[PDB]
C-alpha cells in the first residue's frame, strides 16, 4: 500500500494518458453493479411496447387480468412518470 | 496308465455335447444378430441406427406479432 503510491507517482508522472484511460475503465467496470438505476433501465427497456398485445381468451379465472385498458388492473407505469 | 493320467469316455463325451450344444446356440445367434442389423438398418423402427432428429422443445409457441405466424 506503500509502494503503490509510488508506482502511482511515477506513472502520473511519465504516463498521464495511461492512468487516465485505466481510472476510466475501471469506473465503467465497476459502476454499473453499485448503482441502483440499472434495474431501472432495464425496466424501462421491458415497458416498451414494440409488439402488440394480444388479448387472452377469457375462461373466467383471471382476476389480474384487466379486461380493459382503463381498469386498474394490470402493469403501471406511474413509477415511470416520476421517474 | 488309464487309471493314473486318464479317464473314462464318458466325460470327453458329454464334454464334446456341451461344446457343441455352445457352438451352436453361438451360430443361431450370430446369424439371427446379422438378420435383426439388416432389419433395422432399412426400416429404422427398432432401438438401432436411430440417427438424431430436431428437438421439438426448441420451438417456441407463443404470438409472432403477426397472427400468421
Ligand atoms: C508298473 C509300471 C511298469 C512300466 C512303467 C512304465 C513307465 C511310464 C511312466 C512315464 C510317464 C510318461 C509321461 C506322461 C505324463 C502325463 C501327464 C498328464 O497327462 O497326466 C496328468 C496326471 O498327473 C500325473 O501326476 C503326471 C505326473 C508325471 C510327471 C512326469 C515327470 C517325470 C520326469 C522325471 C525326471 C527325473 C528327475 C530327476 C532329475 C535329476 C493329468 O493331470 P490330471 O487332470 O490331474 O489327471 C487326470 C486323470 N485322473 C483324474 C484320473 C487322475
Ligand atoms: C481494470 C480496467 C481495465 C480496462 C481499462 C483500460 C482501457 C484501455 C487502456 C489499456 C490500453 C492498452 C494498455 C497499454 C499498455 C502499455 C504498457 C507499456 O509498455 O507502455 C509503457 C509506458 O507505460 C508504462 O510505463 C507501464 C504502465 C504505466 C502505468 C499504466 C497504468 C497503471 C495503473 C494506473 C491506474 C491504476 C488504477 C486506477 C487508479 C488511478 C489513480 C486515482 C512503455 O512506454 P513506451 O511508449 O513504449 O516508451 C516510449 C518512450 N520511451
Amino acid at each position: 500500500a506503500g509502494r503503490i503510491a509510488s508506482f502511482l507517482k511515477n506513472a502520473w508522472a511519465k504516463e498521464p494518458v495511461l492512468v487516465a484511460s485505466f481510472a476510466i475503465g475501471g469506473l465503467a467496470i465497476i459502476l454499473p453493479s453499485l448503482s441502483p438505476y440499472t434495474n431501472y433501465a432495464i425496466r424501462i427497456n421491458r415497458a416498451t411496447p414494440y409488439n402488440y398485445p394480444v388479448p387472452l381468451r377469457d375462461d373466467g379465472n383471471m382476476p389480474d387480468v384487466p379486461s380493459h385498458p382503463q381498469d386498474p388492473q394490470g402493469p403501471s407505469l406511474e413509477w415511470l412518470k416520476n421517474l | 496308465i488309464a487309471r493314473t493320467f486318464y479317464d473314462g469316455p464318458e466325460k470327453n463325451y458329454e464334454k464334446t455335447m456341451a461344446i457343441l450344444q455352445i457352438e451352436a446356440e453361438k451360430a443361431e445367434l450370430r446369424l439371427k444378430e446379422l438378420e435383426v442389423r439388416r432389419l433395422m438398418r432399412a426400416r429404422g423402427d427398432g432401438p438401432w441406427y436411430q440417427y438424431p432428429t430436431i428437438d421439438k422443445a426448441l420451438i417456441d409457441h407463443s404470438p409472432k406479432t403477426t397472427p400468421d405466424n
